[PDB]
């Protein structure tokens, strides 16, 4: 069914703009966009498998029913034979996480904790970025 | 609540709710089941 | 007369209201807002009203350029934000000024 | 009494001299040690000749 | 690495079925076209490789004989592909940066001028392709006859090692962007010349680097000097082998050999 | 709260946001980093240099979004080379990849495949993948037309020899090994 | 050439002065020794 | 009235907080927290409301009207267009001084 | 069912196995100062502040009656020309 | 009005920039 | 004077005798130095250089010289850095941590530009976390850990079993471009080929030790022909606890 | 081989017993010690009974 009644597009509020590059009118019969973003995956998945979508990895492990990552790791890997197990397992958590939301694990928390040990401080001068990072961690525990 | 000092007696009135004053919808449709039961 | 030793020079003066004016801004929004009327006193007994429609409080949706980041903090740490919408463009979205 | 030992105790431990920045340890613009980056940094060096 | 390859051509040797005489002065443009990108079906990788489980580097394969007995085909096939590219892109490099010749070729001016208009546009091209890498290998200067319609020689950004031959493409010319002439090139910008300004009688003395910049100045150089009749005698090379008629017997027969083998597994 | 932005700086820079989206929310983007330079104050700065050379409003508008175009022209060629340079080596994707992989995921949700099921299709797809045929031959059942044929890394030999099947085929200076 | 350390480029300091020190209130040496340096760092010391 | 007294246990340090929330968002152009001087300032009135020894209302008012620096108006047209501040600063003291107080 | 539809049609699906080097030809082709040139002019056309939106019925409706409606159907003046004529400012 | 706060602008001063070219040049109205 | 002082001169308690000529020149390098700091100070952007935390006014023992260490943190990260900033200021990845920023970008042609940047980035700032000064032990719980998959009936067998796989991975790296990662894949350790442009995190791992194996990074001081050499001075300056730690976080 | 100009003997011998290198008394016997350590675990002094 449609719509009770059609009206025409709210007006701007003040300091409301559409995203930058953000293709506001994009059809379903549109070409693929080249790019690898998140809209672009999204549209594509709508395009080529149906209304499916997931609130989470997890739910989407629960639909297919008993399938982890490396099995599916391993028909990447046969895909493209550049990629190793590891990036075949990478590409399918960067498949899945951009589709949907990404997951919350204890190898992410820690390779988030490693990386931000490993950037320590900044040139922000009131270390913004560290303190942004560390009320990050500690909305975690 | 009480506007400058003074109550406000309904706020059904503002909302449109069981008033004159409501909100016109599907109105292609309701004419048209009008038209097919006259 | 003398002069025309000194004008060879011609030491002036650079700007500074300029520079202060296009240095970067902590509180710098994409598009700018006009501030809404904040609330002025009435009178003795009338108290401190607004002239719009007695407000007690000025009309803002969002007074911070950080406090979406500061709700969003933990979907902004977990990359959730990398492509989102709704706080990219209503961030700094403000109350339509809706006067005679 | 928490009150009074938490004062005496913060009074005892306070440090003075200059730092690495060359500022007192309590100057009114600058810090020292924020977030633990030297406790940390002295996690990642250690003492070990 | 020219002992370490002549010494692991032996083993190769057997593998290339149409080059198979031994000793036959195998060229590296052939030798690369030949252990470029392979499959595992028809080369499954060796039980044991003492590659594959760390026990010897790729590097010193030569180093003992029993690998040289019974080599792993794909670790070999891809050492030879690596050291043949190496010396490829090392004595093509060492021809191409001959500044002795610096005119241009009235035939040259015309085809660049035709592709883009003047020698500029190209000099440009290849300076910032040169300058803008990822990896610090070498930019290809290439001719292909599939788009020699509009385009028919372009520029590629090819990997550390890997050559133009293995997608299929005739090199004409090559800029070194290694990451050790980059460190050449910083020494060389530290390097300066003292005691070239002699004082002037009313002196004071006579009275009492980012990367970005230095990567795209080596490119700027390696761009301005190379031996423009050496990559048009390539061009014509390339022309000839394009319009001569045994490649087209060649295309044609093996187009015959691939529907027929598409008849049989068909049928 | 009173903006120390002057009317006509705020009228100009409000212009020059609904001209161009990208100079607006590049500086701000989804917080204000108060630490970076701004293109909208670059832009400023240069109107103004140009409405003291001597270029009015309009002109100088133009040119100094002209300017900040090409100055993102030159970005997104530098970022096309790379993508270039970095698809060449077969370890990135793009988006004739991604729908396979989607296409992948779906056909993994829509039947359900058991792991031994997934094993044989990673197999079969292997072996597609490492000698996918060429010119494949569809029967009437009689006649037979030599098309519809998927990429394979032999595919990619047999164009890297250039469809002769002999690996000897450039003779332009090659050096020699005894 | 280092004869003065302080450039001030805020307009009318006089009043801005005269309004620091109408504010703070006290007058031992080490009081008006860091009201004075607090004064020349944040409007007379050139740190950004 | 088991729930009723667990509920007045849990929130009886609430107007603490609401006083802190109200410090930390309210104020337009706090300063710079991260500055010892306002640190204090901050740190002094929420002991002073935890004791119960000031009230939140004069405490507020201390806050705004505490001194922070000379020509705070023309030197916040340097840093502030809209003369508001970002909030991560204040919430980190606003953090650090519970944190320390116990 | 089912298998009416499958005699009417087919129920099979595959999966086309796509190489990334393949594409090397299109890479090449955006690389070229022309295919750049017109990206970006197709970026500043869209990068024009934009009111809609999402898609709108209303909007669509409109844009294509009047395209229907379509489908049914030397010196240039000086700013002192302007002033002197005072009766165009009215 | 004849009383003036102390961060109130005075009243300004009718003129009915040209006068300021030795002041500073980017300095407006 | 800290505050003053530019990072590249040194400030010396000694006082000698300086010529009139040599103190004009270093009051004009002062003065070129400081006109270089507020050119740089406005082009910075959201990502920067890490801070060392090990002094490196002289190289570093047993690994690095000065002026190649130099050169190794002050052109080819700085460029890195550069890059990174200049093509994710635009990009919607502005405002993001390096994390989140490596893990969208990675596997993605088209933004393989910023991709790159950002795991050289992290590599080197892991590089730069992983190196001792002087070198440590090999902690006892981290050697226990090893033994069971390394080492092989022997004493102190799994150390030397690690440091010769490592060279043994980094040789199998002919192209002379990359880095060599120790990383916890979550079930056991491994040593891992990473080329130019890839990152661990990126492939969904836990990093232990970072060893580059870029041409660069020996070119001076070990030459072309030195990376045997550098291993087992990359391996003897190494250092060990900050892998034990990371592998006790990640078992929980 | 030091980088340290000098460090506290107190901190100095608290990392260097964090190491472990430190030689226990081993008073009890050592399979009884270990299976303690193994099973019952090191968190026997989170329990104060
Ligand atoms: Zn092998």
């Amino acid at each position: 069914h449609g719509n009770l009644f059609y009206f025409r597009e709210y007006p701007m509020y003040p300091g409301e703009y559409v995203p930058a590059e953000h293709n506001t009118l994009s059809s379903l019969r549109d070409e693929l966009r080249l790019d690898l973003t998140a809209q672009s995956l999204k549209e594509a998945w709508m395009r080529v498998s149906g209304g499916v979508y997931f609130q989470s990895v997890d739910e989407y492990y629960a639909s297919v029913d008993g399938l982890d990552a490396e099995q599916i790791g391993e028909v990447l890997a046969a895909l493209f034979p550049e990629l190793n197990c590891y990036e075949a397992q990478a590409l399918v958590q960067r498949t899945l996480e951009c589709i949907s939301r990404p997951v919350s694990a204890a190898s992410r928390q820690l390779s988030r904790t490693i990386t931000a040990e490993a950037v320590g401080l900044d040139n922000a001068p009131g270390h913004y970025t560290n303190f942004l990072e560390w009320m990050g961690r500690l909305t975690e525990t | 609540p009480s506007h400058s000092g003074s109550p406000v007696f309904t706020q059904a009135k503002l909302i449109g709710l069981s008033g004159e004053e409501q909100l016109t919808m599907c109105q292609s449709e309701t004419m048209a089941l009008r038209l097919c039961m006259a | 007369i003398y002069a025309h030793a000194l004008s060879q020079f011609a030491v002036c003066r650079q700007p500074w209201n300029e520079y202060i004016g296009l240095l970067t801004k902590q509180d710098s929004t994409p598009y700018h807002t006009e501030p809404q009327e904040k609330p002025a006193y009435r009178g003795r007994k009338q108290g401190r009203e607004g002239w719009l429609f007695g407000q007690q409080v000025q009309l803002h949706y969002h007074r911070f350029p950080d406090e979406q980041l500061i709700t969003n903090l933990s979907r902004w740490r977990t990359g959730e934000t990398v492509g989102d919408i709704a706080m990219q463009q209503f961030r700094n979205a403000q109350p339509f000024d809706i006067e005679d | 009494m928490g009150e009074r030992m938490r004062a005496i105790i913060e009074d005892y431990s306070k440090g003075f001299g200059l730092g690495p920045h060359g500022h007192s340890p309590t100057h009114d613009t600058i810090h020292y040690n924020t977030l633990n980056a030297e406790g940390e940094r002295v996690r990642d060096l250690g003492y070990t000749d | 690495n020219a002992r370490e390859l002549h010494r692991l051509l032996p083993a190769l040797l057997p593998l290339l079925d149409p080059p198979v005489p031994t000793g036959a002065s195998v060229c590296a443009a052939h030798l690369i076209v030949a252990t470029g990108h392979v499959s595992k079906q028809r080369e499954p990788h060796m039980s044991n490789c003492p590659v594959l489980e760390r026990k010897i580097p790729l590097s010193e394969i030569a180093s003992d004989d029993n690998f040289l007995k019974h080599p792993c085909v794909p670790c070999l096939k891809h050492r030879i592909n690596f050291l043949a590219s190496e010396d490829f892109c090392y004595d093509f490099v060492e021809r191409c940066g001959c500044g002795t010749d610096g005119a241009l070729p009235p035939e040259w001016r015309c085809i660049v001028e035709r592709q883009f208009g003047s020698m500029a546009a190209l000099v440009e091209e290849l300076v910032i392709h040169a300058s803008n890498r990822r990896e610090a290998g070498w930019t290809w200067l290439v001719y292909d006859a599939q788009q020699a319609g509009e385009r028919p020689l372009l520029v590629v950004n090819m990997p550390a090692q890997r050559s133009p031959l293995l997608l299929g493409l005739w090199p004409l010319a090559v800029v070194n962007v290694t990451e050790a002439v980059l460190v050449e090139a910083v020494r060389a910008e530290s390097s300066g010349s003292v005691a070239a300004a002699p004082p002037p009688p009313w002196c004071r003395a006579a009275r009492a680097k980012k990367l970005s910049e230095i990567r795209e100045k080596v490119a700027r150089d390696a761009v301005s000097r190379m031996n423009w009749g050496f990559i048009l005698q390539q061009l014509k090379k390339a022309e000839t082998y394009y319009a001569s008629s045994d490649r087209g017997e060649k295309i044609r027969v093996h187009r015959m050999k691939l529907e027929r083998e598409a008849v049989t597994k068909a049928m | 709260d009173t903006s120390t932005l002057s009317p006509e700086r705020v009228a100009l820079r409000d212009e020059l946001a609904r001209k161009s989206r990208l100079v607006a929310s590049e500086g701000m983007r989804y917080y204000n980093i108060f630490w970076v330079r701004k293109p909208l104050d670059t832009m400023e700065k240069e109107y103004y240099e140009l409405k003291r050379r001597g270029v009015d409003h309009g002109e100088a508008i133009r040119k100094v979004l002209q300017g900040f175009y090409s100055g993102l022209a030159v970005k997104k060629r530098v970022a096309a080379i790379q993508a270039e340079e970095a698809k060449l080596t077969g370890r990135f994707i793009t988006m004739r990849e991604a729908t396979v992989v989607l296409g992948v995921l779906a056909k993994l949700h829509k039947e359900q495949l058991t792991p031994h099921q997934v094993s044989l299709l990673a197999k079969e797809q292997g072996e597609t993948t490492q000698s996918g045929a060429k010119l494949t031959a569809i029967v009437s059942r009689q006649v037979e037309v030599k098309e519809t044929a998927n990429d394979s890394v032999r595919q990619l030999r047999e164009k890297a020899e250039d469809q002769t099947g002999f690996p000897d085929w450039y003779t332009g200076e090659s050096p020699t090994y005894s | 050439l280092g004869w003065t350390d302080l450039f001030t480029t805020i307009p009318d300091m006089t009043y801005h002065i005269k309004e620091w020190f109408d504010t703070t209130e006290h007058m031992h040496n080490d009081a008006v020794a860091w009201q004075l340096g607090h004064l020349l760092e944040t409007c007379f010391k050139m740190k950004e | 009235r088991r729930f009723k007294k667990v509920y007045d246990v849990l929130s009886e340090n609430d107007d603490m907080f609401i006083w802190l929330c109200h410090t930390a968002m309210s104020v337009l152009n706090p300063g710079d927290m991260r500055s010892r001087l306002i640190y204090n300032h901050l740190r002094i009135l929420a002991e002073s409301v935890a004791s119960g020894e000031m009230t939140q209302r004069t405490a507020f008012r201390f806050f705004e009207s505490a001194v922070r620096s000379p020509a705070y108006r023309e030197i916040a047209k340097r840093q502030l267009e809209g003369g508001a501040a970002t909030r991560l600063a204040g919430i980190s003291a606003a953090a650090d001084v519970m944190r320390r107080m116990g | 069912q089912q298998d009416v539809d499958n005699a009417s049609g087919q129920a099979h699906s595959f999966i086309s196995p796509q190489l990334p080097q393949m594409d090397w030809r299109n890479m090449s082709a955006r690389s070229s100062e022309e295919s750049i040139r017109e990206e970006m002019r197709q970026l500043a056309e869209n990068d024009v502040m934009q009111h809609q939106r999402v898609f709108n019925e209303r909007m669509w409706y409109e844009k294509e009656e009047e395209h229907r409606m379509k489908a049914r159907s030397p010196r240039v003046l000086g700013g002192d020309y302007f002033k002197t004529r005072f009766g165009y400012s009215l | 009005r004849v009383a003036f706060d102390f961060n109130d602008q005075l009243h300004p001063t009718r003129i009915g920039y040209a006068w300021f070219a030795s002041q500073d040049p980017t300095f407006g109205h | 004077y800290h505050a003053y002082v530019p990072k590249g001169a040194s400030v010396q308690m000694g006082e000698t005798f300086m010529p009139s000529n040599i103190a004009t020149a270093v009051f004009r390098e002062t003065e070129a130095a400081a006109a270089r700091a507020d050119k740089t100070k406005e082009e910075t952007g959201f990502f920067s250089q890490p801070r060392l935390n090990y002094p490196v006014s002289s190289g570093i023992p047993a690994l690095f010289s000065k002026d190649q260490f130099d050169m190794q943190y002050s052109l080819f990260h700085r460029d890195v850095v550069e890059t990174l900033n200049r093509h994710t200021l635009g990009t919607p990845l502005e405002g993001h941590n390096l994390e989140t920023v490596i893990r969208k970008t990675s596997f993605d042609a088209t933004q393989a530009v910023a991709h790159t940047a950002a795991s050289e980035h992290f590599n080197y700032c892991f590089f730069y976390k992983s190196l001792r000064p002087w070198g440590t032990a090999p902690p006892p719980r981290l050697r226990e850990a090893l033994q069971l998959q390394y080492g092989t009936n022997g004493s102190a067998d799994a150390m030397d079993e690690v440091r010769r796989i490592v060279w043994v991975t980094a040789a199998s790296h002919q192209e002379r471009c990359g880095w060599v990662y120790l990383v916890w894949s979550g079930v056991h350790f491994d040593v891992v080929e990473f080329p130019h442009g890839s990152c661990p995190i990126a492939s969904d791992l836990i990093p232990l030790l970072a060893l580059n194996v870029h041409e660069s990074a020996y070119i001076l001081d070990y030459g072309t022909s030195g990376l045997k050499q550098y291993v087992e001075n990359y391996f003897k300056a190494c250092n060990w606890p900050l892998a034990e730690r990371y592998y006790l976080m990640a078992i929980g | 081989g030091t980088m340290w100009a000098d460090v506290d003997p107190t901190t100095f011998a608290l990392h260097q017993a964090s190491q472990s290198t430190r030689s226990t008394r081993c008073d009890e016997p050592f399979i009884l010690h270990l299976v303690k350590r193994a099973k019952l675990g090191e968190c026997v002094t989170n329990f104060t009974d």
